[PDB]
């Protein structure tokens, strides 16, 4: 299933995080500070994923934006990009645009289209 | 106190005045150029601060710098050792917004791979002004690019003087 889902910038600057597995503070912002490294020293596009740890990191770049979805290695990469896909879209949708602009500025309702998008992961 | 994004260029061609005026121009000593950023969420009177050289940072305009724009000269292999002398007042100041930018990227020179791998490393985005390459046309949330960016990037922004809408 899906673990976490991160939307993040060319700058590093992670903007939304959505957890399905419980983990304390600190040990969250160290995955995704590595995880946010690992994306972004990408250079290019030779997969839908990154195999990290037991995980794979799915993950594509929309506008300014990265849209992160970790799933087991077994899972569907196929479904997640699609999933990331519709979600962007139901993002379009409200806000007119896909840009970090929104997603600082109106978080909880990225966050609400996502949560109430996706089911438990 | 009135937010600077701290601008300066580590090129002998192009200087941080330039850059500043194709900012305004969107939809030694230092300078100051009033901008005042408007969006759908905010309103944000802050200064372009034009820094010549790094010895004129102030105590003062250090405490204001909350953006930090960095322009280059791509041409030669040693062209971020200028820029990364830039790196200790950075990491001082913890600008939320770093930008570095050059007209474009040089396989002769500082390539694509080693201006992003500096930019990762510490906390920056690469821009260029003037990139070879248009967009792919099937690139459907592309990127923008040069001063769109730059400003673009100003925007996402939680400046300490916004007024919000």
């Amino acid at each position: 299933m899906i673990h976490f889902i991160l939307l993040f910038s060319r700058q590093g600057k992670l903007r939304l995080q959505k957890w399905y597995i419980t983990l304390p503070d600190k040990e969250r912002k160290k995955i995704t500070r590595e995880i946010v490294q690992i994306i972004l020293s990408r250079g290019h596009r030779t997969s839908s994923f990154v195999d990290w740890k037991e995980l794979k990191l799915v993950y594509k770049r929309y506008a300014s934006l990265y849209f992160c979805c970790a799933i087991e290695n077994q899972d569907n990469e196929l479904l997640t990009l699609e999933i990331v896909h519709r979600y962007v879209e139901l993002l379009d949708k409200y806000f007119g645009n896909v840009c970090e602009l929104d997603i600082i500025f109106n978080f909880e309702k990225a966050y609400f289209i996502l949560d109430e998008f996706i089911i438990g992961g | 106190g009135v937010p600077c994004a701290l601008v300066t260029s580590c090129s002998s061609v192009f200087s941080g005045d330039q850059l500043v005026q194709h900012i305004l121009g969107t939809e030694d000593a230092v300078r100051f150029y009033p901008w005042t950023i408007d969006n759908k969420y905010y309103s944000a009177d802050i200064n372009l601060c034009v820094v010549p050289n790094k010895f004129l940072v102030t105590a003062e305009i250090a405490e204001s710098v909350q953006a930090f724009v960095v322009y280059f000269d791509s041409t030669q292999k040693s062209g971020l050792d200028s820029v990364s002398s830039w790196l200790p007042l950075a990491k001082a100041w913890l600008p939320e917004v770093m930008i570095l930018v050059c007209d474009r990227v040089s396989e002769d020179g500082i390539n694509r791979q080693k201006a992003q791998e500096w930019c990762i490393k510490h906390g920056f985005e690469l821009v260029e002004l003037s990139p070879e390459e248009l967009p792919e046309e099937d690139d459907d949330f592309p990127e923008s690019t040069g001063v769109k960016r730059i400003v673009q990037a100003l925007n996402a922004n939680v400046w300490s003087n916004v007024v919000m809408k």
